[PDB]
Parts: structure tokens; C-alpha cells; sequence
């Protein structure tokens, strides 16, 4: 809801009714890469030109963008490190910082495990950062979180993935919505007939 | 000239923008050569993405462009020659042999990046259909390039 | 021309050059053979193109009678290298004139295609319907016809 | 049973042979004018919400006018390619005919057929037959022409306001015709076609010689900058005449001396003037 | 009414005469009111123009500056004006508009915003759209105009 109606950025002068402009651009670019991953993120914020003027002013914000889109993951963490510490100086700040970073760290993992299905976590030791055991513990916390749909491995040291098929995805949604409406007409049939 | 520029930056209309640059050079015809020498660089680059690289040679063989020979016409000839041949590393070699002419961005280096990063998967989609499954050092060998960028370029195509 | 009909007429180009190469040298009349082949560059490309036509004849019959075939067997059956057999087949499939697909990490290539559950079940019902019910209808009526002739 | 509405009437649905034998990018150099027709016809069919977002009531009719052979009928063919509407062609002469009151009933047959159908496009070719404003006719059958105007004016701006139908008109010299047509709300778009000018001679030179084995080092640059202006259909004939004159000496190729024979053939028109009245 | 048919029409003459006789014939019918609307006043026949049949003859002049202001307010209602915009000066720019073209200004001003993929407007956009709608002959050579002083 934030990133949807932040998207009309045509309101310029730092007024009372437009409290700031340049920090408004940083607000709508931080929140923007959670609303959508690639249902054409790149048209609204990257092919967008009026947004591209003022992130040409701020080099660190633009570097934070293009590292994620052009898949430079090692410099993405260094950019994301500055963002979380710079976020600390904010007064609408309490919902952000413990939730924002962990959502983006799992956001970068999910698209990186895409395009592979036999990854080795030794390849995370240099293309990604460092810390063989660090990738190991953080994937283990995220797989056990019910997110990050892949399967980490020990001594083979091969991060195998498992993603569902079409039918294995559609069968799960119909059995969730099936039992919902079944329970819904359980209770309704008991309200009627005494 | 600038009417060619904003028409070029649409990345949609590479034939009318050619006419705007061409009128800009005819206006610049030997009355201000430092502003005129850059004008062939735009209109040949407008012809490169127009995918008629032979006419680059036809213009510089023309008697008006014989006035302004030198390095920068030799840059756009061999770049057009490599793009005509569809040899990918030869484009990179021609990029490497002539740096300071055309790896600077006024503002031709943007579109040359787009045409190069097109021409990779132009050649890559031709050489998948023989097999169901291959190892990637063969496909680096059939493309005559390293495998590390091939890994990043292929993975971007899945994404 | 009879040998280049179909069903391999079982052939091999090494055998073909050593029984009809005498036909390309001097004989009784023989003269269009010396006219077509045997020249300096015109016949010599036609030596190559006859080689091209017979190996193309050997690909189509392989797609008829093979589920799979190893890469080393195809090389020794076409009288040419492993790498040439890669590129000659890769040319025919980007031309999509022979409908095949390879796997060159193991060399096992295949000619058959992945059939569908709508298709495999359609083949299951087709053998079921057309030639287990109709032939069972057919055998019964000849079985009645034998009662005509045999008794009395 | 009840039949579907107007299932026959005048039976005019151009679907799939016959349809355009042209595409949108085939026209060279009408950069303003291809966009302007696209606003009135092509765009509100797809992005109808853009007009609803501003509250515009997008325009309804369009008049094209210019000297003959400047891409008018060709542009109307290109709209009929990339449209997804029910397209109906009319020439401005077959609905004036034999019997009394017969003409305006054919006008009724068209606009009912379009209103019954989908969002639809009606292209009435040259309308200066029935367009000239009459002051009074002291003759029979000239008021029959004059009343075909009035039936056209009614079923364009009457009570009913038949939505989603589109009207494309094209004439010769359009100073002649009725000012009741030319008021907006009825004929909102006024588009003039020039002949070419320079920098559009280049574009028509490009688009014709693109699909052509020119392959020389003798360029048409000498013949972009000529005065004594040359209409866009004639540029076709220059390449057509040189195409005849290339094969006439048994060449696959245009050898650029035929090009001047083709140029002087098409341009040689005013020859006497009696050396008199200058 | 023209004469008999050589170049005579002589059939809608019959139809007109019945209109002329089914409303003022032998029986003055009641509770029936007709509304007839056309331009070209001097050429319709002076027997259905007599004041026994049509009693109210109502002109429709081109509107005034206040009236051009009001029609502009009607059609810009659903439109989306920016701020700081003077509608009065726009109607001052139209000496003798119709009112069917006040809509044309409102469509073309919205059309200028459409090609920008924008919803805004300026007063200058109307200053361009008025001169677009207003169109003249631009009488050339001055010899005609000054022969006739
Ligand atoms: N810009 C152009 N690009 C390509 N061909 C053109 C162009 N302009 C004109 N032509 C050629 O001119 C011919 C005439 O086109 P068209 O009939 O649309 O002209 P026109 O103005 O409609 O003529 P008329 O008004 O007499 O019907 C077409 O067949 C087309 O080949
Ligand atoms: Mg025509």
C-alpha cells in the first residue's frame, strides 16, 4: 500500500504539504523493492526517468538499486549494510529495521537459488561474500522458517533446491481453499436446522 | 543534432533520427569542423542499430566523408565489420583496439553496450537446439569466450 | 538407384566407393560418369555431395529404427569422425529436417520424442479399441464360416 | 426463433481476405500524422481508461485532406490492419442511386449495422460528391444529393449518440464542402497532408529502396534536394521506372544512369507557355 | 414548391402538403405540439412559415463571453484542472465561438495531457488550444483585399 501510491512521484516542491522531496525519493525506493520482484519493477523505477534524475544525485542509493537488479550480490551486502545503519536516523523507524533487512536478505537468496538447481555453498564463499558456515547457518534458519524453498546439505556440500510443479502447486491451493469452504458450510448447516 | 539525440534515446526510431543527424552535418559542412567531426559518429551509430552495416562503408567512401578521414572512421568501420560478421570477440577486440575513440560515451557507448548485450544471446539461442543437455565449457568453446560471464549471461536469461 | 530407395538397402559408403569407383574409371561406354564426377573441381565437389547424400540417407533410416544410439556407434557407421557427426547432425536439426536431440556429456542421443499422458493413453485405447474388439468381431464370423464347410 | 439483429442488411464485414495487404511501418515519414489518427481511432479502443482518467470524451471523427497521391488511402489501409474492430468500407458514390429515397435508406443501413456491432470503424472514401453546401436547388435530384447530407448529419449528431462507432473521411480540396460537417463534435480532427517536404523525401526514398537491390555508390542525395516538388506516389514511380529500366538492359542492378532517365521521365510536364505571360 | 416535373421534384411536394394539411387543415387538433429545427431559414417554404402554424420562431445566436465562460465550466467539470487557472481569459480569446467548439478546446487540452502520460493542465495549454481551433483563410496577395477597400 505504501509503494503503490508512492509511485506517483510528480510532486516536487518541499512544502508543508510535500514535506521533503529528496528524502521522499529515498522513502519510495526503499519500500519499492518489496512490493514486487519482477512483475516489471524495472519499468516503474528503473525505466522511470523522473525518478532517475534524483537518484543520479545520490550515488549510494543508486548503487543499492543496480547491484540487486544486475545481480552483483557481494556489493549488494555492502550497500545493504549502509542502508540499515543509515535507517537508524529516522522517526518512523521502529517497524523498519529488524524486518526490512531480513526480508531483503531472503529476497536476494530466493532469486539467486533460481536459475540453479544444483548449487554449492562453496560458490557462496566468494561470489557472494565470505563465510561458508555463515551461509550454512542463515539458510538453515530460513528453510526452517517455512520460506526459501530449497534443501541445504552437509558433506556433499550441494545446496539442492526443490520447487513445486504446476500441478503440485495447484493441488495445494485447492486443498487449502477446499477445507476453508467445507468448514464454512459445516458451521452454516448447524446454524440452520436448530 | 539534438533532434537526432532525443529521437535516438527513444530506442524506437533509428531512421528519422538519422535524417536529423544528417541535416546537422550538412549544416556543419566545413564551417565548424570540430562540431562537424562528431556528427558522423552519431549517424553511423544510428545506422549500426539500424542493422545496415554495409552502408557505413558506403558513406565513408562518399566524397563528402573523404574530407574527414582518420581514426574515428576506422573505428566505426571495423565495429560494423565485426557486427556484420557476427563474431562476438571480434567486436570486443575492435572495442579493445580502439579505446579512446569509442569506449567513451558521447553517447554512443550506451547503444554499443545494448547492441553487444543483444548479440550475445543472439548467438546463444542458435546453439542450444542440437542438444537436450550440455556442459558449459563446450558452449564457451562454440562461442569462443570465457565461461564466467556465460554463467552470468545464461542465468539472466532464465531470470 | 535401387540401392538408394529406402530401408538402408544395407549400405556403407566405404563399400560404395570400392564397387562403383570402377564405374567412375574407364569402361565400355561409361562417359556420363566421367562427365559428371572425376573432373577437377566440378566433379570433385560432386564426389563430396554424393557423400553428403548417402550420409543424409543414413540419418533418416536411423530415426526410423532407433530409440537411442550411442555417439561412437554413429561415428563408425557414417565413416567419419565424432566431431563431424556432431556438426552434421547439428546442421540438420537447426534446419529441423530430422527431428532428434542429443546429450553429449554421455554421448547417448535419442530419436524418439517425449509422449504425453494425453497421447500414451490415446495409444492405449487405440490398440484396445481398433484391434482387440474388431478382430474379435472378425474371428467370430470366420468361426461361424467353418461350421458351414465342416459339418455336415 | 428470433434472428440475430441486422444479420445481413448491407453485409459489409471486411474479414481475412479481404483485409489490408499492408502493415503499419510500411509508410515512411508521416510521423505527426500517423500519431494523430492513432489518437482518434486506435488508442481509445485499447487504453480507454486513459480518457476516463481525465474525463475527455475522446474524439469521434476525422477528416484527411491533401493533394492526391500523398498516402491517404494507404494510411487507411494500415489502420485496418492493426485494428480489432468491425471495419466497414464505403465509397462516397454508391449510396446515391436510382429510386426516390433509396440513397438515405442506405445511410440508415450503415449506421444501424455499426451500432448493432462492436466498437466499429466506418471509412467513407471521397465524400465531396455528397459534401458541397447547397443554398437552393431549382432542380430535381439535386435536393436528393442535398438530403443525403442531412441524413448523414442526423445519424452523426442526432439524439441517439451512437457510441464507439468511428468515422474516417478523406477528400480532395475541402474548402468546398459544408461547414455543418466541419464543426467539431462531428468532425473533430482536421488533418492536412502536405506533399512531402525535405527530410521526408529522404524517408520515402529509404522505405522504397530498402526492399530494392540498389547497391551502388551513386546516391539519391542529388535528388533529395531538388526543387519543383514531387508527390509521394511519384517517388514510387521513379523506383518503378528504374526497376523497369534495370531489367530492360538485363541487369539485376540499378546502375544510376537509368536513375536519371527515370527522373526526367516523370518530371517533364510544362513545356510551352508560349514564351508569353512570362 | 417548384413546378411540374422535368427538373421538378413533385413527390415530396405531396408529402409536404400533407404536413401542411394535417396540422392546419379542416380540423384544429389539440394537445399536439411540434418542434422543428433547422438552419437555412430563407429557403424553406413560406406556407409552413405563416403564423397560423408556427407561432414561436426562436433564434440561436453564438454565445457571449459570460456564456462561453459557463459552457467551459460545464465541460471542464469532469476534467482535472491544476490550480491558478483563469477560465475567463480563455473565453476572452474566442470572438464568436459556437459552443460546439468549446468542447473541442476541452478535448484537445486533455489530448495534450494524454501524450505526456499526464493528468495536469495549464492556462497556457488553453492558450494554445484556442488558436488551434480558431482557423482562418489567410487571404493572400492583398490585391483582392485592397482593390476592395
Ligand atoms: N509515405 C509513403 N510511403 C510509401 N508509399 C507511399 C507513401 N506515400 C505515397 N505512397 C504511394 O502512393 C500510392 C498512393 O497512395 P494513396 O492512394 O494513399 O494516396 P492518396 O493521396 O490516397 O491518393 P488519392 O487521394 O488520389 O486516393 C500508394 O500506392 C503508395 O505506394
Ligand atoms: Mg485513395
Amino acid at each position: 500500500q505504501a509503494a503503490e501510491l508512492f509511485l506517483d512521484t510528480v510532486s516536487t516542491f518541499t512544502s508543508y504539504e510535500l514535506m521533503d522531496y529528496k528524502t521522499f525519493v529515498t522513502y519510495t525506493v526503499y519500500v519499492s523493492m518489496i512490493a514486487l520482484e519482477r512483475p516489471d519493477l524495472r519499468e516503474k523505477v528503473i525505466k522511470g526517468a523522473e525518478i532517475l534524475e534524483v537518484l543520479h544525485s545520490l550515488p549510494a542509493v543508486r548503487q543499492y538499486l543496480f547491484s540487486l537488479y544486475e545481480c552483483r550480490y557481494s556489493v549488494f551486502f555492502q550497500s545493504l549494510a549502509v542502508v540499515e545503519q543509515e535507517m537508524k536516523k529516522d522517526w518512523l523507524f521502529a517497524p523498519h529495521y529488524r524486518y526490512y533487512v531480513r526480508e531483503m536478505r531472503i529476497h536476494a537468496y530466493s532469486q539467486l537459488l533460481e536459475s540453479y538447481r544444483s548449487l554449492t555453498l562453496g560458490y557462496m564463499a566468494e561470489a557472494f561474500g565470505v563465510g561458508v558456515e555463515f551461509i550454512d547457518q542463515e539458510l538453515s534458519r530460513f528453510i526452517a522458517a517455512g520460506r526459501l524453498h530449497c534443501k541445504i546439505d552437509k558433506v556433499n556440500e550441494i545446496v539442492e533446491t526443490n520447487r513445486p510443479d504446476s500441478k503440485n502447486w495447484q493441488y495445494q491451493e485447492t486443498i487449502k481453499k477446499g477445507d476453508l469452504l467445507l468448514n464454512r458450510v459445516q458451521k452454516l448447516s448447524r446454524v440452520i436446522n436448530m | 543534432m539534438q533532434s537526432g539525440i532525443i529521437h535516438a534515446a527513444e530506442e524506437k526510431d533509428w531512421k528519422t533520427a538519422y535524417s536529423y543527424f544528417y541535416e546537422a552535418f550538412e549544416g556543419y559542412d566545413s564551417i565548424d569542423s570540430p562540431k562537424a567531426i562528431t556528427s558522423l559518429k552519431y549517424m553511423l551509430l544510428c545506422k549500426i542499430m539500424l542493422n545496415t552495416p554495409e552502408d557505413v562503408q558506403a558513406l565513408v567512401s562518399g566524397k563528402l566523408a573523404l574530407r574527414y578521414a582518420g581514426r574515428q572512421t576506422e573505428a566505426l568501420k571495423c565495429v560494423a565489420q565485426a557486427s556484420k560478421n557476427r563474431s562476438l570477440a571480434d567486436f570486443e577486440k575492435a572495442l579493445t583496439d580502439y579505446r579512446a575513440e569509442l569506449r567513451d560515451d558521447p553517447i554512443i557507448s550506451t547503444h554499443l553496450a545494448k547492441l553487444y548485450d543483444n548479440l550475445l544471446e543472439q548467438n546463444l539461442i542458435r546453439v542450444i537446439e542440437p542438444f537436450s543437455r550440455v556442459q558449459i565449457e563446450h558452449i564457451s568453446s562454440l562461442i569462443k569466450l570465457s565461461k564466467a560471464d556465460v554463467e552470468r549471461k545464461l542465468s539472466q536469461m532464465i531470470l | 538407384l535401387l540401392k538408394l530407395f529406402t530401408t538402408m538397402e544395407l549400405m556403407r559408403w566405404s563399400t560404395l566407393v570400392e564397387d562403383y569407383g570402377m564405374e567412375l574409371r574407364k569402361g565400355s561406354l561409361e562417359s556420363p560418369a566421367t562427365d559428371v564426377f572425376g573432373s577437377t573441381e566440378e566433379g570433385e565437389k560432386r564426389w563430396k555431395d554424393l557423400k553428403n547424400r548417402v550420409v543424409e540417407h543414413n540419418i533418416r533410416i536411423m530415426a526410423k529404427y532407433y530409440t537411442r544410439i550411442t555417439m561412437k556407434r554413429m561415428a563408425q557407421l557414417l565413416d567419419l569422425s565424432v566431431d563431424e557427426s556432431e556438426a552434421f547432425l547439428s546442421n540438420l536439426v537447426v534446419n529441423k529436417t530430422i527431428f532428434a536431440k542429443v546429450d553429449r556429456l554421455a554421448g547417448i542421443i535419442n530419436f524418439q520424442r517425449p509422449k504425453d499422458p494425453n497421447n500414451l493413453l490415446n495409444d492405449w485405447s487405440q490398440k484396445l479399441n481398433s484391434l482387440m474388439s474388431l478382430v474379435n468381431k472378425t474371428t467370430h464370423l470366420i468361426a461361424k464360416e467353418e461350421m458351414i464347410h465342416n459339418l455336415q | 426463433d428470433v434472428l440475430p439483429p441486422e444479420a445481413d442488411s448491407s453485409i459489409m464485414m471486411l474479414t481475412s481476405d479481404q483485409k489490408p495487404d499492408v502493415m503499419y511501418a510500411d509508410i515512411g515519414g508521416m510521423d505527426i500524422q500517423k500519431q494523430e489518427v492513432r489518437e482518434a481511432v486506435e488508442l481509445p479502443l485499447t487504453h480507454f481508461e486513459l480518457y476516463k482518467q481525465i474525463g475527455i470524451d475522446p474524439p469521434r471523427g476525422v477528416l484527411m485532406y491533401g493533394p492526391p497521391g500523398c498516402g491517404k488511402t494507404m494510411l487507411a489501409k494500415a489502420v485496418a490492419h492493426h485494428t480489432t474492430a468491425a471495419f466497414i468500407r464505403v465509397v462516397g458514390s454508391e449510396f446515391v442511386q436510382k429510386y426516390l429515397g433509396e440513397g438515405p435508406r442506405m445511410v440508415r443501413d450503415v449506421f444501424r449495422l455499426a451500432k448493432e456491432n462492436a466498437p466499429a470503424i466506418i471509412f467513407i472514401d471521397e465524400i465531396d460528391a455528397i459534401a458541397t453546401k447547397r443554398f437552393d436547388a431549382q432542380t430535381g435530384a439535386d435536393r436528393e444529393v442535398q438530403r443525403i447530407l442531412l441524413e448523414l448529419l442526423n445519424q452523426m449528431d442526432g439524439f441517439d449518440q451512437n457510441v464507439n462507432v468511428k468515422v474516417i473521411m478523406a477528400t480532395n480540396r475541402a474548402d468546398t464542402l459544408d461547414p455543418a460537417l466541419l464543426r467539431p463534435g462531428r468532425l473533430d480532427r482536421k488533418i492536412e497532408f502536405p506533399l512531402p517536404d525535405r527530410r521526408q523525401k529522404r524517408l520515402i526514398f529509404s522505405t522504397i529502396t530498402s526492399k530494392m537491390n540498389l547497391s551502388e555508390e551513386v546516391d539519391l542525395e542529388d535528388y533529395v534536394a531538388r526543387p519543383d516538388k514531387i508527390s509521394g506516389a511519384d517517388i514510387n514511380s521513379i523506383c518503378q521506372e528504374s526497376g523497369m529500366l534495370a531489367v530492360r538492359e538485363n541487369r539485376y542492378i540499378v546502375l544510376a544512369k537509368d536513375f536519371e532517365k527515370a527522373y526526367k521521365t516523370v518530371i517533364k510536364k510544362d513545356e510551352q507557355e508560349h514564351e508569353f505571360y512570362k | 414548391r417548384l413546378e411540374g416535373g422535368s427538373g421538378g421534384d413533385s413527390e415530396v411536394q405531396r408529402t409536404m402538403l400533407e404536413l401542411l394539411n394535417q396540422l392546419d387543415g379542416f380540423e384544429a387538433t389539440k394537445n399536439i405540439k411540434v418542434i422543428m429545427a433547422t438552419n437555412r431559414i430563407d429557403i424553406l417554404d413560406s406556407a409552413l412559415l405563416r403564423p397560423g402554424r408556427i407561432d414561436r420562431k426562436i433564434e440561436f445566436p453564438p454565445p457571449n463571453e459570460e456564456a462561453r465562460l459557463d459552457i467551459l465550466k460545464i465541460h471542464s467539470r469532469k476534467m482535472n484542472l491544476t490550480r491558478g487557472i483563469n477560465l475567463r481569459k480563455i473565453a476572452e480569446l474566442m470572438p464568436g465561438a459556437s459552443g460546439a467548439e468549446v468542447k473541442g478546446v476541452c478535448t484537445e487540452a486533455g489530448m495534450y495531457a494524454l501524450r505526456e502520460r499526464r493528468v495536469h493542465v495549464t492556462q497556457e495549454d488553453f492558450e494554445m488550444a484556442v488558436a488551434k481551433v480558431m482557423q482562418k483563410d489567410s487571404e493572400k496577395n492583398m490585391s483582392i483585399k485592397k482593390l476592395w477597400k
